[PDB]
């Protein structure tokens, strides 16, 4: 189950005014199992990110201007190779189509093209040419429509981005400047530094360096070097590119190997590992939420994700159950607790095949379901079981009376002594009916149901053998009255015992329930603890870089926005 | 009456050598040169952190591109020109347009009122600006896209007779105000006006005429 790309393909298109997500895409996206480390290198108009994804992968010693024969007016291109260092794992390329009305305008909507691109991705690459500035700084406004543009949970809200935003990695193209004092990480932070002041150009200025920082977790930076011919348009050539390319193949090699050996696989909330279809469900429900008219919000996204692979876990514990159950019911039963002790066994592997399969099941209508399927389930198994014990004993009586029946038939025990001899021979065939092994839970009942239907033979051999006293004597016939009351006495003391065992059940797999949706929801309450820690010790992080570059205005409001966190905490 | 060759490159090489740091008008001027001389329709000055075009514009093109740089404000544009490409500029405002011109890319700069527009105009964005009022609205023109903005009032003003129009975008602005001019036209066309605050009794004045046989009257979004 190997994917090797052969050539990038179209993920979403901006066409004609809104987006339209290719098919194709999906499809082979749907087909990927394994996990995947996204890594999204967004650029504007010809930023030269191209020899980066083409490199990413490993294409060649360079690719021949990628492929513009077919320039397809969108927004964002994919790319999926295997991961070179990451085993299990699967490489995603993401690519802009290129912004800025390049051949066409619509970037009315790019604004989403850079959001799209933050949420689809584990690892955030920027291309921009050279020496970040003010010139830059204002392209990059797409940074400032974020806190407009997406939001963190869901009402019936920027400060949660550090938790699941990427890594900020700006490429800086054909820059390469020798400022004696820095090393590239050092600019990037020096560049990210503030302006003191109450002025609106502060604001103005501060504001896209404030929303870089407070949003990223990790922060990298990298460089280019640009071959020395300057009117050079895309020339296919590799090695015209190595006398082009003295220190710029060891940029590029060493920021691929960091990318390679750095870059963290994409997660969701809660440790989810993003796949294919997981991934084909997360761009579906953006755009869609998009074209809609509302904002994406990456809580309805998991939950959407949700609903998806909660009702596909619910058929496997299902079929898991059935699997089991197949192998293990030995039809008739013996007793009743012999098949409700098969049944909560493997419905106990049922419960833990959903539990390992589902995560955040919105109050629990995905595993209630289940249980009201498994009890389903629990129904039929005794309804066949009593199908199959009454269908073997009735044969057991077609084979072990039917002899009596002709016996009788042919005028035997109607003589001398006939009624005595009668009933000791069926004294006899009584035994052997309950000696025969393997009979079920209908054994009584199909006995007695079908004396009780003969019983008009057993009278009719009374009043025809006189053999002795009779005709007031006849204490046999009020006998037979009360075996016939203490048998229909203990069949009903047992449909109530029956009915017992039932609710018996009825709790034990209840408690069964109760307590495997305990130990997830404990470690789930674990993994939530473990994840806010982590986006405490990074709103921390940027407090204190605050205070010690002199910004004492906005480490306060950092502390502000962290004050909200420790009560949301909470409850 | 038009320049000669030698009159271009002496301009442009003295606007060559007033160059601030990191302007890039060298490679402008070696585009300049290549653009007059093969006599191409297609000028492309995007992204080279210029930040004042020269006066001297070759009048034989019909495409303009100087979008991305620190543009404050432009100079006079050839009457030859078609299309107009200048966005995320510093534009205060605008020279009067060639009678000739279809689009104008204007979006994100810092334009408070704009020249007349000619009746060629097809199509245009005049977003992330800072407009109030404007000026004729020509016949043919269809797709507008003035989304921020501080407009508060949309004189659609006419011309001899407007057959099939396009969609028009005029959401997160202060127009408070629908006149009746946008109501005379049928349904063929659309004008989204979403997150402008409008006033109380117009609020629900357009929503009970519009869930009607509202068959003579354009479709409106909010
Ligand atoms: N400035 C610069 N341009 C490059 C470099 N490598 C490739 N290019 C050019 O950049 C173009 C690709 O830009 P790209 O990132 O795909 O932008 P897009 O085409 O708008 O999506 C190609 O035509 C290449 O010739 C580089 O290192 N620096």
């Amino acid at each position: 189950s190997e994917i090797h790309m052969t050539g990038p393909m179209c993920l979403i298109e901006n066409t004609n005014g809104r987006l339209m997500a290719n098919p194709e895409a999906l499809k082979i996206l749907s087909a990927i199992t394994q996990p995947m480390v996204v890594v999204a290198i967004v650029g504007l108009y010809r930023t030269g990110k191209s020899y980066l994804m083409n490199k990413l992968a490993g294409k060649k010693k360079g690719f021949s201007l990628g492929s513009t024969v077919q320039s397809h007016t969108k927004g964002i291109w994919m790319w999926c190779v295997p991961h070179p260092k990451k085993p299990g794992h699967i490489l995603v390329l993401l690519d802009t189509e290129g912004l800025g009305d390049v051949e066409k305008g619509d970037n009315q909507n790019d604004s989403w093209i850079f959001a799209l691109a933050v949420l689809l991705s584990s690892t955030f690459v920027y291309n921009s040419i050279g020496t970040i500035n003010q010139q830059a700084m204002d392209q990059l406004y797409y940074v400032t429509e974020l806190t407009h543009r997406i939001r963190s949970k869901s009402s019936p809200d920027s400060a949660d981005f550090v938790s699941f935003f990427p890594d900020f990695v700006w490429t800086l193209r054909d820059f390469s400047l020798d400022l004696e004092a820095l090393t590239p990480d050092e600019y990037l932070t020096y560049s990210l530094k503030l302006k003191k002041g109450t002025s609106q150009k502060d604001e103005t200025f501060n504001l896209p360096r404030l929303c870089i920082r407070k949003f990223f977790p990790k922060k990298k930076c990298f460089v280019f070097d640009r071959p020395v011919h300057r009117r050079k348009l895309a020339q296919l050539e590799k090695l015209q590119d190595e006398e082009l390319d003295p220190e710029f193949v060891q940029q590029v090699a060493d920021f691929c190997s960091y990318i390679f050996s750095n870059s963290k696989t994409k997660t969701l909330s809660g440790g989810i590992q993003v796949n294919g279809p997981r991934l084909e469900s997360l761009v579906l429900t953006y755009v869609n939420a998009i074209s809609s008219g509302d904002l994406p919000c990456m809580e309805n996204a998991v939950l959407a994700l949700a609903q998806i692979e909660n009702s596909a876990a619910v058929q496997k514990a299902i079929a898991h159950y059935e699997q089991q159950m197949g192998q293990k019911v030995q039809l008739p039963t013996e007793t009743l607790q012999e098949l409700l002790d098969l049944h909560r066994d493997s419905e106990r592997e049922a419960i833990e095949v959903f539990i390992r399969s589902s995560f955040k099941d919105v109050d629990h209508l995905f595993q209630k379901e289940l249980a009201a399927q498994l009890e389903k389930k629990r129904d039929d198994f005794c309804k066949q079981n009593q199908e199959a014990s009454s269908d073997r004993c009735s044969a057991l009586l077609q084979v072990i009376f039917s002899p009596l029946e002709e016996e009788v038939k042919a005028g035997i025990y109607s003589k001398p002594g006939g009624y005595r001899l009668f009933v000791q021979k069926l004294q006899d065939l009584k035994k052997k009916y309950y000696e025969e092994p393997r009979k079920g839970i209908q054994a009584e009942e199909i006995l007695q149901t079908y004396l009780k239907s003969k019983e008009s033979m057993t009278d009719a051999i009374l009043q025809t053998d006189q053999t002795l006293t009779e005709k007031e004597k006849e204490i046999e016939v009020e006998r037979v009255k009360a075996e016939s009351a203490q048998a229909s006495a203990k069949m009903l003391h047992e449909m109530q015992r029956k009915n017992e065992q039932m609710m018996e059940q009825k709790e034990r797999s209840y408690q069964e329930h109760l307590k495997q949706l305990t130990e997830k929801m404990e470690n789930d309450r674990v993994q939530l603890l473990k994840e806010q820690e982590r986006t405490l010790a990074l709103k921390l992080q940027e407090q204190e870089q605050l205070l010690k570059e002199g910004f004492q205005k906005e480490s306060r409001i950092m502390k502000n926005e962290i004050q909200d966190l420790q009560t949301k905490m909470r409850r | 009456d038009p320049s000669t060759y030698a009159d271009y490159f002496s301009a442009w090489d003295k606007w060559e050598k007033q160059a601030l740091p990191g302007e890039e008008r060298d490679e402008a001027v070696s585009r300049l040169k290549e653009c007059l001389i093969n006599n191409s329709d297609e000028l492309r000055l995007d992204r080279l952190n210029l930040s004042s075009l020269p006066d001297n514009l070759p009048a034989q093109i019909t495409l303009l591109n100087v979008s991305y740089n620190q543009l404050t404000n432009l100079p006079e544009l050839p009457v030859t020109l078609k299309k107009l490409y200048s966005a995320s500029n510093k534009l205060s405002e605008l020279p009067v347009l060639p009678p000739a011109l279809e689009s104008l890319q204007v979006q994100h700069n810092e334009l408070e009122n704009l020249p007349a527009l000619p009746d060629s105009l097809l199509t245009m964005n005049i977003s992330y600006n800072e407009i109030v009022s404007l000026p004729s609205l020509p016949q043919a023109l269809k797709n507008l896209r003035a989304t921020r903005n501080f407009l508060t009032e949309l004189p659609a003003f006419s011309e001899g007779n407007n057959p099939v129009v396009r969609e028009y975008f005029f959401d997160r602005n202060q127009i408070s105000h629908i006149p009746e001019s946008i109501l005379n036209l049928r349904n063929e066309c659309s004008i989204h006006i979403s997150d402008n605050p409008l006033s109380s009794h117009a609020l629900q004045a357009l929503q009970r005429l519009t869930s009607s046989p509202d068959y003579h009257g354009p479709r409106i979004y909010f």
